[PDB]
């Protein structure tokens, strides 16, 4: 269990392997991301959107900004997309725990210079993955 | 000679084969390779004897030749010729020793791949040793940037969540039941502070039983 507690290892290697914070590595540890997030699912969406919430919230003022954010916004994304699409498949209630947690960041996203639009495209696929198990909670905040 | 087997962990009464093999397990650790020649000559006529014991069974695993095996592999594991829960834990304990104290990268890549094929095939005795590479897979999976050594220890973590929803039937505590403990200590480096242990001196009653039973 305690030692078993390696993917949180996993998820910093991730970090480090950020573009704002080798590559066959970055690979390996994305589709190890990928392969674990089928059986243990909440430890990694939870340290993937923690990770997603420090990207957000970092480094505005330099040019690392709209380089490193542009990339890592669709790194991200693109682990969540192949994480949804892992076939999960079941609900571990969460309605108000994590996707509460969820959908903030991600109309911080599509709420709303030039390097957004594609952006768009990818949160509007993760919505697409995401919602193909619960609806209700999505259906009770619209 | 019950009492040094309590405090150096090693049981010959439980296993003779397997005590013998970690007993030379610190061979491997001699400053001098040469001692490590003689270490794995002696690994091999050991072998040759204890197949000379069953008909031509030289270098084909049985029980009672799988143990100098695991440590002929650093310089297979088939479910149906042992059946056994403590052979397969022995077996891997020898390995996970064989694994933490090398730092050879071919040495570990070549057990990491026997040990991730142990993964798949043994997970009902595989969270004994785990604590025990614990120490090294954190690193690894955190420095390390070889993918061919990697892969394995992917497929190590792979295995490990998988398999881990089940409650240990088989946990880190289960090497101290049948008195063959601390078999890590024993296969370990060498201290360096050239100091006798206590439990030299139980083996000086050991050799004054010998004298006495073996002159007149």
């Amino acid at each position: 269990h305690r030692p078993v507690e390696w993917v949180q290892a996993v998820v910093s290697r991730f970090d480090e392997q950020l573009p704002i914070k080798t590559k066959v590595s970055t690979e390996h540890n994305k589709e190890c991301l990928i392969n674990i997030s089928k059986y243990k699912f909440s430890l990694v969406i939870s340290g993937l959107t923690t990770i997603l919430k420090n990207v957000n919230n970092m480094r505005i003022f330099g040019e690392a900004a709209e380089k490193n954010l542009y990339l890592s916004q669709l790194i991200i994304l693109d682990t969540l997309e192949k994480c949804l699409a892992g076939q999960p498949k079941d609900t571990m209630r969460l309605d108000e725990t994590m996707l509460v947690k969820q959908l903030l960041p991600e109309i911080c996203h599509f709420l709303h210079n030039q390097h957004a639009a594609e952006l768009r495209n990818s949160a509007s696929g993760v919505l697409f993955s995401l919602s193909c198990n619960n609806f209700n909670a999505v259906f009770s905040r619209i | 000679c019950k009492q040094m087997d309590h405090f150096v962990g090693l049981n010959f009464n439980s296993n003779f084969n397997f005590a013998l093999v970690g007993h030379l397990l610190k061979g491997y650790r001699h400053p001098s390779p040469a001692i490590v020649a003689r270490t794995v000559r002696i690994l091999h006529t050991l072998l040759t004897l204890v197949n000379k014991h069953r008909n031509c069974d030289k270098f084909e695993v049985n029980t009672q030749s799988v143990a100098y095996l695991a440590a002929l592999l650093t310089v297979l594991l088939d479910e149906e010729v042992l059946t056994d829960p403590k052979i397969q834990a022995l077996l891997l304990t020898v390995l996970a020793t064989l694994v933490k104290y090398t730092t050879d990268e071919f040495d570990q890549r070549i057990l990491y791949e026997y040990l991730a094929e142990a993964s798949v095939v043994f997970p009902k005795v595989f969270p004994v040793v785990h604590n025990l590479l614990d120490s090294k897979i954190n690193t690894l999976l955190s420095l390390c940037q070889d993918p061919n050594l990697l892969n394995p220890i992917h497929g190590i973590v792979q295995s490990v969540v998988y398999h881990e929803e089940s409650p240990p039937q088989y946990q880190t505590s289960y090497l101290q039941s049948f008195g063959f403990n601390g078999l890590w200590r024993f296969a370990g480096p060498f201290s360096k502070q050239t100091q006798i242990p206590d439990y030299a001196e139980l083996i000086v009653k050991f050799l004054d039983a010998l004298i006495d039973t073996y002159l007149p």
